């Protein structure tokens, strides 16, 4: 029980770890995502003109 | 691109605008073109000058 309250306590602290692992990915994912779509408006918008 | 669209309407009207006061400009000279140009043509035709 000791053992498996030690591992609740680790799959918390890990998923916490992750959690901001992945959401660090997921704002550097959305920052180069909308660099590109801007970069897809500017050519839209030069090509019109 | 809605951005883009607005100024190449404004672009167009301008253009519209200025332009269309060159075209009267150039049409004026035309209107004194006109007599040099038909007489020319009509001696062409005839032949032997006139």
């Amino acid at each position: 029980l000791a053992d498996a309250d030690a591992m609740h306590a680790k799959a918390l602290a890990d998923a916490k770890a992750e959690s901001e692992k992945v959401t660090e990915e997921a704002k550097q994912d959305s920052e180069r995502i909308a660099a590109q779509l801007s970069e897809q408006a500017g050519s839209e918008a030069e090509r019109i003109k | 691109r809605a951005q883009a669209s607005g100024e190449v309407a404004q672009t167009l009207t301008q253009a519209d605008q200025q332009l269309s006061a060159q075209g009267d400009q150039v049409r004026s000279g035309l209107e004194s073109s006109v007599d040099g140009l038909s007489a020319k043509l009509a001696s062409r035709i005839l032949g032997v000058d006139v």
